[PDB]
């Protein structure tokens, strides 16, 4: 039962850190969106 | 005229600083992305190890 509870919590924190990694990936994605939008608006400013 | 020259110089300095800061923040974001990629790779390897350990 020790092994059972331990593997249970292992898979549990697996899932938790996995959700956190998904959130961080979405963060990186919106981050690259922010990079692209800052790039285009900066470039527009520089064009003018 | 003196005030105008001062203001123009300040503007040029600030613009160059903003350019450098933008480049640096982009580079550091790239580095963080790379380290996250390494962490995810080893995490997927450990997840495969856990999948096999489910049979252990």
């Amino acid at each position: 039962k020790d092994l059972n509870e331990l593997q249970a919590l292992i898979e549990a924190h697996f899932e938790n850190r996995k959700k956190e990694e998904e959130e961080l990936v979405s963060l990186k994605d919106r981050i690259e969106r922010r990079r692209a939008e800052r790039a285009e608006q900066q470039r527009i400013r520089n064009e003018r | 005229s003196d005030k105008l020259k001062e203001a123009e110089t300040r503007a040029e300095f600030a613009e160059r600083s903003v350019t450098k800061l933008e480049k640096s923040i982009d580079d550091l974001e790239d580095e963080l992305y790379a380290q996250k990629l390494k962490y995810k790779a080893i995490s997927e390897e450990l997840d495969h190890a856990l999948n096999d350990m489910t049979s252990i």
